[PDB]
Formats: C-alpha cells, sequence, structure tokens
RNA sequence: GAAAUUGUUGAAAGGGAAGGGCAUUUGAUCAGACA
RNA sequence: GGAAUACUGCCAGCUGGGACUGAGGACUGCGACGUAAGUCAAGGAUGCUGGCAUAAUGGUUAUAUGCCGCCCGUCUUGAAA
RNA sequence: AAAUAUGUAAGAAGUCCUUGUUACUUAAUUGAACGUGGACAUUUGAAUGAAGAGCUUUUAGUGGGCCAUUUUUGGUAAGC
C-alpha cells in the first residue's frame, strides 16, 4: 500500500551539494546561540542525528532552550484553520544564524545616530523608508547621440 | 434634507468657495497665454522628417 | 433674554475671518496652477529649440474604477480590491503611485479600467459626488463646516484645500483621500464606446492603463 | 484596427553608473492613438534588442503629418505576416494620398484576401514610388494611362420612401 | 457501488471564514521543556533577588 | 451587487436592557442612563452596564473582600460600590467603619456593617451623594471560581474536571488514567 | 343542513385542452366626501 | 515668410425644447444681493384658472387583446418526466 | 536551473549606559538568565485597508456530490 515513513518524499532534500561531500566545517561548531535569537532549518544529510523532519525544512524559529549539542527551537506550524506551537531538539549542523533580522539591526542603529545628529539642528528626521517614488523631469541631451531608426526585420530560415 | 450640487445651482456654488466670484469677475476661464517665438533646432526637425 | 446679539454677532464675525482665509487661499491655489503648467510648457519649447528632449515626469496620482461584477473572482484580485475599497461596479478611488501600489494595479488589471486624472476631473468629482466619511457615516459635503471639523488638525480647512491635496500630493494625502469615501458613479452617458468591455485598451476593451484618457470615461460616468 | 495616425516614438534604456547617457533609438509606429503607439513600441524593440519596459524609458513622442496631404501618391509597402501555417512575406503597392490613409487600405486587403488580423501583421517599410515604370503590379499601371477615362453604367439611387410611383431608370 | 475517495476541494475555503488566526504572543512564556539544571539555579536567583529588592524599602 | 467585507445586519451582541421584569431594577436602569448620558463620568456609564449582567455575571462580594480592598495605600476613606449581593463571612474578626452600597445585602452582612460603625445604602442614595461616583471603588466577584468553569474544555491532558455524577474507586480511574492499565490521559 | 355531485332559470366565453402573472379596453356591480 | 482651419483639451461662458419627482411642515444653519431697512432660485412647491360633484376618477368581477407561464409532493449530483 | 506558490523580520514585550541575585557556569565577577536606577514619544521606525478587537459556553443540520478553465494518471476513446 501507500508509504509514509519518517524519511519520505526526501531523495533530493536531504542529498549534499555538488562537490560538497565529506566532513563538515568548523566554524558551524564554534558559533554561539542564545535564548531568543531568531534562526533557520536546513538538515544536513551527513549527520543522521538530531535531523529534523522534513517539514521544517526551510522554516525560521526562535531559540528557547540551549543543551550541550543541540537547541531548541519553536516554530508556527498551521494545522487546519489555526497555528500550533512546535519545540524541536536540533543539534547545531542543522541550523544557522539568520540574516533577516540581521540587517533590522543596523537601521535601527542608524536611526539612533540620525535622530542624535539632527536633534540639535532640525525637526522631522525623516526616520522611515520609502517606496520607489516615480521618477522626476529630466532632460536627454542629442550631442553626439542623435537617435537611429529602426525596422522590424523580414522572415528568413537560416536551418 | 436634499443635496444640491454646485455648477448647477449657482447660491450653492457661492455659498463654498467664494473666490468663485473674482474668478468669473477677471474671466480667468478664458485667460491668454504670453505670445513666445521660439524656434526648433535643426535637428529636432530633420529627426521627424527622418524616414 | 441675554445672548441674543451678542454671541450671534461674534458667530457671525468669526465666519467672516474664515471666508477671508478661504478666498486668500483659493487665489493663492489658482496662481500656482496656472503657473506650473505654463512652466512645463516652456520647458518642451525650450528643449525643443536647443535640439534637445524634455522628458516630463512620470505621474503620481492615479483614479481606479471597477469595471465588472461581483460574481467569479479569484481570491487574490478579490482582496486587492477589497483594500481599494472597490465593492461596487462602477466605484472609483484615487491612489497614490509608489513601488508598492503598482503591483497592486497589474494583479486586478483585468477587472479596473484606471489612468491619469486632470484638475477639471477631479474638481467635478468632488462637488458633484463627494461624500466624506465621519463617524462611519456617509455625510454629503455641503458646507466647509465639516471639512474643518474633520480635517482641521491637518491644515485643510476648505473643499479647494481638500482637492489641492489630491491634484498636489502632499503630506497629508493618506488622510484627506482616506476621508473620501469611495465614489459612486453611473454608467457612461455615451457608452464605454467598444462592443466588448472584458479586453484591455489596447486590444480595444475597456480595462487596462489608459492613461490621460481615462477623464473623457470619468466625465461621462459623472 | 481604427483610424490611423503616425507616430514617432524615441526610446531609451534606463541611465546607470557605468554607462551614462546610453543611446537614442526611434521608428515609425502606426497606430489609432498614442497610448497603442508606445505598447508597440515595446513590442518591436524587445525583438531587436535586450531591453523592455521595466529597464527602459520612452524619451519623446510625436505625432508626424503628411507634407504633402492633398497630392496622388503611389505607395510601395513590404509585410511581414503569419497565415495559419508559417510567415510569408509580401510586397504590395497602394495608390493614395498619405500614408496613413494607405496603411488603413493594406490592413483592409490583408484581411479580406489572407484572413490576417492585425495582430499578426509586421510593418516593415512603407515608401512612396517616385518615378513612374518602377510600378510593377498592373491593377496599379492601369490608372497611370494618359488621359485616363472611363464611365459608371447602371446607377442606383437611394429612396427614402417605401413606394414609388413610377419604374426608375439606371441612367448616368 | 465504488464512490469518492479523498478530495481537498472547498476545504481551504471552510477554514478561512473564522480560521487562519495567529497566535497570541504572551510575556513571560512557558518554561516548558527547558533545561532541568539551569531551571534549579533560576528559581534560586529569583528568590536571592527578592530579598535584596525587599531589604532596600523595609 | 455588493462585495460585503463582513456579515449584515450583525446585532452588537451586548445587553441593552436587564432581562428580568423587576420594576425597581429598571427605575435603576432609568435613573442611571439619563446620568450616563448627561455627566460624562466613565464611574456612571460602568454602573449602567453593569446593571445589565445576569446572575452568574454577578458573584457575591464578601465582607471580607470589602475589608481587604480598604487596605489598600490610601483607599480607606472611600466608598465601596458593589452591582449586586453581599454576603456575610465569618472568617473575618475585624471590620473599618466605611460607606457600602449595593443591590441588596444579607441579614447577616447589613449586622455585621453596620455594629462595625458603617451604613448600608443603596444605588440610588449613592447618586445623591456621589453624582459622578467621586471618592468611589468598584469590586466584582471571582467568576472562575464557578462549579460549571471547571468542567469546561475538557480533553486530553487539559487537567479539567469530568462530567461525573458518583465519584469514588471504580468510577473514571481506570484505563486512561494510569498507565498500569493501558495508557494515562 | 356545509362540501364533493346534480336539475331548472339567468349572464358570459369557446378553430386539437382548461386554469395563471403584468397592463389596459368593454359589460355588470359598489364604497367614500359633498362643508 | 505671414495667416486660416482641422484634431484634442479647458471655461467658477450665455441660452432654447422634452420627460420624471414635490418627500419635509412655526422659527434656528451656511450664503448671496443691498449704505440701510430688507429682499432672495439660500437646511425639500408654490401662485393662478377651468370643468365636474357623479359611477366621471377609482375598486371588485367577467370577458377580450399583447407578452410571458410545463404538475404538485418526494428521494436525488440532476424531475415537466 | 526558472515562472507561480512558500518561512521569517520591519521596535515600547524596543535600543543604549551603569550595577544587584544565584546552589548554574567560568583559571577568574568570566559568562548565562532574571532585575533596581538613568536616557530617547507616537514620520514610534515601509504601503493599503479596517461595520472595532479579543475570548467563552452550548447546539442544529451535513458526512452519496457534480460541472467549467488550467495542471495531470489509467484507457483506442467515452456525456468513462
Ligand atoms: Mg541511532
Ligand atoms: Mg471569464
Ligand atoms: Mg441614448
Ligand atoms: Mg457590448
Ligand atoms: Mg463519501
Ligand atoms: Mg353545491
Ligand atoms: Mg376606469
Ligand atoms: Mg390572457
Ligand atoms: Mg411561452
Ligand atoms: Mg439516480
Ligand atoms: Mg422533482
Amino acid at each position: 500500500g501507500k508509504s509514509h515513513g519518517y524519511r519520505s518524499r526526501t531523495r533530493y532534500m536531504f542529498q549534499r551539494d555538488f562537490r560538497k561531500h565529506g566532513a563538515v566545517h568548523l566554524s558551524t561548531y564554534l558559533k554561539v546561540y542564545k535564548v531568543g535569537d531568531i534562526v533557520d532549518i536546513k538538515a544536513n544529510g551527513s549527520i543522521q542525528k538530531g535531523m529534523p523532519h522534513k517539514f521544517y525544512q526551510g522554516k525560521t524559529g526562535v531559540v528557547y532552550n540551549v543543551t550541550k549539542s543541540s537547541v531548541g527551537v519553536i516554530i508556527n506550524k498551521m494545522v487546519g484553520n489555526r497555528y500550533l506551537e512546535k519545540r524541536l531538539n536540533l543539534r547545531v549542523e542543522h541550523i544557522k544564524h539568520s540574516k533577516c533580522r540581521q540587517e533590522f539591526l543596523e537601521r535601527v542603529k542608524a536611526n539612533a545616530a540620525k535622530r542624535a545628529e539632527a536633534k540639535a539642528q532640525g525637526v522631522a528626521v525623516q526616520l522611515k523608508r520609502q517606496p520607489a517614488q516615480p521618477r522626476e523631469s529630466r532632460i536627454v541631451s542629442t550631442e553626439g547621440n542623435v537617435p537611429q531608426t529602426l525596422a522590424p526585420v523580414p522572415y528568413e530560415t537560416f536551418i | 434634507v436634499l443635496k444640491k450640487n454646485p455648477l448647477k445651482n449657482k447660491q450653492v456654488l457661492l455659498r463654498l468657495n467664494p473666490y468663485a466670484k473674482v474668478f468669473a469677475a477677471e474671466k480667468l476661464g478664458s485667460k491668454k497665454a504670453e505670445k513666445t517665438g521660439t524656434k526648433p533646432a535643426a535637428v529636432f526637425t530633420e529627426t521627424l522628417k527622418h524616414d | 433674554a441675554e445672548q441674543v446679539a451678542a454671541e450671534r454677532a461674534a458667530r457671525k464675525a468669526a465666519n467672516k475671518e474664515k471666508r477671508a482665509i478661504i478666498l486668500e487661499r483659493n487665489a493663492a491655489y489658482q496662481k500656482e496652477y496656472e503657473t506650473a503648467e505654463r512652466n512645463i510648457i516652456q520647458a518642451k519649447r525650450d528643449a525643443k529649440a536647443a535640439g534637445s528632449y524634455y522628458v516630463e515626469a512620470q505621474h503620481k496620482l492615479v483614479f481606479v474604477v471597477r469595471i465588472k461584477g461581483i460574481n467569479k473572482i479569484p481570491p487574490k484580485p478579490r482582496k486587492v480590491l477589497q483594500l481599494l475599497r472597490l465593492t461596487r461596479i462602477n466605484s472609483g478611488t484615487f491612489v497614490k503611485v509608489t513601488k508598492a501600489t503598482l503591483e497592486l494595479l497589474k494583479l486586478i488589471e483585468p477587472y479596473v479600467a484606471y489612468g491619469y486624472p486632470s484638475y477639471s476631473t477631479i474638481r467635478q468629482l468632488v462637488y458633484k459626488r463627494g461624500f466624506g466619511k465621519i463617524n462611519k457615516q456617509r455625510v454629503p459635503l455641503s458646507d466647509n463646516a465639516i471639512i474643518e471639523a474633520n480635517l482641521g488638525k491637518y491644515g485643510i480647512l476648505s473643499i479647494d484645500d481638500l482637492i489641492h491635496e489630491i491634484i498636489t500630493v502632499g503630506p497629508h494625502f493618506k488622510q484627506a483621500n482616506n476621508f473620501l469615501w469611495p465614489f459612486k458613479l453611473s454608467n457612461p452617458s455615451g457608452g464605454w464606446g467598444v462592443p466588448r468591455k472584458f479586453k484591455h485598451f489596447i486590444q480595444g476593451g475597456s480595462f487596462g492603463n489608459r492613461e490621460e484618457f481615462i477623464n473623457k470615461l470619468v466625465k461621462s460616468m459623472n | 484596427m481604427a483610424h490611423f495616425k503616425e507616430y514617432q516614438v524615441i526610446g531609451r534604456r534606463l541611465p546607470t553608473e557605468s554607462v551614462p547617457e546610453p543611446k537614442l533609438f526611434r521608428m515609425r509606429i502606426f497606430a489609432s492613438n498614442e497610448v497603442i503607439a508606445k505598447s508597440r513600441y515595446w513590442y518591436f524593440l524587445q525583438k531587436l534588442h535586450k531591453v523592455k519596459k521595466a529597464s527602459g524609458e520612452i524619451v519623446s513622442i510625436n505625432q508626424i503629418n503628411e507634407a504633402h496631404p492633398t497630392k496622388v501618391k503611389n505607395f510601395g509597402v513590404w509585410v511581414r505576416y503569419d497565415s495559419r501555417s508559417g510567415t510569408h512575406n509580401m510586397y504590395k503597392e497602394i495608390r493614395d494620398v498619405s500614408r496613413v490613409a494607405a496603411v488603413e487600405t493594406l490592413y483592409q486587403d490583408m484581411a479580406a484576401r489572407h484572413r490576417a488580423r492585425f495582430r499578426s501583421i509586421h510593418i516593415l517599410k512603407v515608401a512612396e514610388i517616385e518615378k513612374t515604370a518602377d510600378v510593377k503590379r498592373q491593377y496599379v499601371k492601369q490608372f497611370l494611362t494618359k488621359d485616363l477615362k472611363f464611365p459608371l453604367p447602371h446607377r442606383v439611387q437611394k429612396s427614402t420612401k417605401t413606394f414609388s410611383y413610377k419604374r426608375p431608370s439606371t441612367f448616368y | 457501488a465504488k464512490s469518492k475517495n479523498h478530495t481537498a476541494h472547498n476545504q481551504t475555503r471552510k477554514a478561512h471564514r473564522n480560521g487562519i488566526k495567529k497566535p497570541k504572543t504572551y510575556k513571560y512564556p512557558s518554561l516548558k521543556g527547558v533545561d532541568p539544571k539551569f531551571r534549579r539555579n533560576h528559581k534560586h536567583a529569583l528568590h536571592g533577588t527578592a530579598k535584596a529588592l525587599a531589604a532596600a524599602k523595609k | 451587487g455588493i462585495d460585503h467585507t463582513s456579515k449584515q445586519h450583525k446585532r452588537s451582541g451586548h445587553r441593552t436592557a436587564p432581562k428580568s421584569d423587576n420594576v425597581y431594577l429598571k427605575l435603576l436602569v432609568k435613573l442611571y442612563t439619563f446620568l450616563a448620558r448627561r455627566t460624562d463620568a466613565p464611574f456612571n456609564k460602568v454602573v449602567l452596564k453593569a446593571l445589565f449582567l445576569s446572575k452568574i455575571n454577578r458573584p457575591p462580594v464578601s465582607v471580607s473582600r470589602i475589608a481587604r480592598a480598604l487596605k489598600q495605600e490610601g483607599a480607606a476613606n472611600k466608598t465601596v460600590v458593589v452591582v449586586g449581593t453581599v454576603t456575610d463571612d465569618a472568617r473575618i474578626f475585624e471590620f473599618p467603619k466605611t460607606t457600602v452600597a449595593a443591590l441588596r445585602f444579607t441579614a447577616g452582612a447589613r449586622a455585621k456593617i453596620v455594629k462595625a460603625g458603617g451604613e448600608c445604602i443603596t444605588l440610588d442614595q449613592l447618586a445623591v451623594r456621589a453624582p459622578k461616583g467621586q471618592n468611589t471603588l468598584i469590586l466584582r466577584g471571582p467568576r472562575n471560581s464557578r462549579e460549571a468553569v471547571r468542567h469546561f474544555g475538557m480533553g486530553p491532558h487539559k487537567g479539567k474536571a469530568p462530567r461525573i455524577l458518583s465519584t469514588g474507586r471504580k468510577f473514571e480511574r481506570a484505563r486512561g488514567r494510569r498507565r498500569s492499565k493501558g495508557f494515562k490521559v
């Protein structure tokens, strides 16, 4: 009959990259994780212990526990019409520091600097991002750039 | 009790926008533009008539 | 009985001062409208005389009209239409042109016809079909008092100031535009001009981006 | 697709820091109005250069008017069109007074004789034949005869009323 | 008398009538499943700082 | 054709008038409806809304609860307002000299308050003394202490009480409750 | 002393069914105010 | 070299004919025209005039005419069957 | 190695300075977690919208489906 094992349909998901087999680089075991850190999950095929399920591949969670060689991750999973809270025990080979919020730490640092610099000069520091506004007016010079006339080409085979 | 449309009822048109009286008095809807005598460059007209 | 002429005289005096402010402001807006349009025309003449080309700035304001009914609509286009307050056919709403709003327009492209409104179209829409959202109620814009009472903190004190914030996208465009109830237009008096509406304007239908041609369509529906 | 006007459309790629002031490209477009002309510009530019609307801009669009709208001219047109199976090249000659009034005749003839719609026709070139005997289509040469003269037999007159009280005549 | 086996038709429409609710976030989340050794010393740290705060406002 | 974003003709979901037919209670509603309309004081609106509650939403407030509320810093000389019945508590042995206004006082609660030197007044007298609810304090009883609440949300690993008639050794302690019999909850 | 059903008298319509909805013509019949 | 006109757009430019509607019921508001008193098309129709005062309008009912209308109840994905 | 769908973040439950607790941890007042006090208000951290948000108890009916565009399996095909 039908088969729904733990690692079913994971033929290509858990493979290693091309010419990227073998041992794990040492920098994986030297990074430090704390409670509240935001990390994303990517299973490693060389390590069969503490490997997450195929559902959580490519999902981002928040660290809530630290252990000897593993951490706890909280992920919200949609079940039916609501979301449930999931807790996973994954070793450090399967996770890394997500950069989704890392960029946000620079803007808040930059917002504090910009506000302080303009505090003694002018109000309305404009500490909000804006979308790509429509282009303004401009003048296009034809000096050495006279337009070239183009026409559709006929049909040919060249086979 | 009953909404009245400006531009069809002059009194309501004068209730809001009091400047409407000045606009009609000076005939600002038919203002003449200042004359200019600029001519396009030879590059523009040659490109316009270019095949 | 007291306070029968004292407060009436004071209240009428206050009304006259407000009338003078509106009179002076509308004069200023008229001057800047005329000056801006003449400069653009003059710039084009100067560029041609110099052997160059004057590229006008891209438009910042669009007016979107829903031209289809409420049946057989896929979910994602349906949700976007609700976010633009287009719940019935022939409804209109001004949208500020940004990078985020352009992607919204592409999704609901088959169901709406939008373009670039002019000052004349905006003025006639507000005067004839201008309704405000006050305490979740649709209140006709029949006097300047209601505009002052709901938009005074944003510097708007007249119906022409409301029009000014629309034609020229100001810092308070979001609050002014959200104040206006979505416009309820009728069918065009001269028709749509095409045998089948539900084709792109380029191919010969109704929906799409018809740019300045929207002004002819809106006036027929208004 | 409607009454035709001739628009000059000049476009350009968006300037970058590596190559500011890029080249300008121009092409004549026959279109009903201004909206269609700009759309057709990107349709033909996407078949020639690595550029599209998102990464490009329209520099200037201008309408082209005939220098001599009231002089009879002989026009030769080269077209590329798609049939129900394959693509064919074609050369036809049209006698008229203006380019806009000669392109509309071409679209009527293509739809009538080959069932080709607007979407499957490309106008390669429209040119005016200046010298006689360069015309190679007999249906045009017959109108170039010295002192052209032909009658109009069998005239039919429209009637405004349902009934007529005399037998009509087709004299002219 | 064979019949239909399985389908996901109309399932997501029912789920969107009242569902798809983001879970509530609470300050001080539950400490279930955390390291027992960490929890033991954390209890004494909270007990110690309570005495220190009370001693300052005796 | 309107593409509704929400349900139409939906009722608010809150009580507007009391469900009871008590003539004296409706008099209090009429009195505080006038106050809540022409006094713009948040106390009046709270009292008017509280007059519509049902019996389970108006738990009794004991005298011990009143005494504990009077031990707050600076609240020893406030008028305690309880929209409901005030019951007597024999666990407490001392009682202050406060002023309490409530719908009903039990035969024991009224005696204890008066003997301590205080007074028991009705809600209509409070409007005379405190039209805007000055120096007032509203107390409410516990709702989740009700017997029916402990059976709500029954399910596996919830720790809720089961709906059972007879409690004993042979009543819902077998398989499904302990590891020795199949499994535990 | 009801209905199904039937006789007589009176009125009406009817070219392979009858009955019904909207509007009005025709025939018969009828209430309301004359302040 | 100097004009005209076509096409497109704007006017808080003027003006003629037709159709449907008259809701509300002391005053209160925002305005306009006036030195003023006042007036006004300004928070919803008034003025003038004629015929008839009854089966004339109208109601009910029968018939005729234009268009439309398949037999209800039920099981069913689906019933005039 | 696409297109379309898909996880997370876009602040007050935040950022920064200083120092209190512990039986955990460190060669070590080293670190971890939790705190006292001080500083920065709502262009307070993109867009749009919001007949308001959140929560609870109880119960009916249903648990034979079918059609169309598109993706797609078996079969020569089917109103399969
Ligand atoms: Mg093992
Ligand atoms: Mg369709
Ligand atoms: Mg017509
Ligand atoms: Mg049509
Ligand atoms: Mg089934
Ligand atoms: Mg009988
Ligand atoms: Mg009659
Ligand atoms: Mg009939
Ligand atoms: Mg029929
Ligand atoms: Mg059957
Ligand atoms: Mg049936």
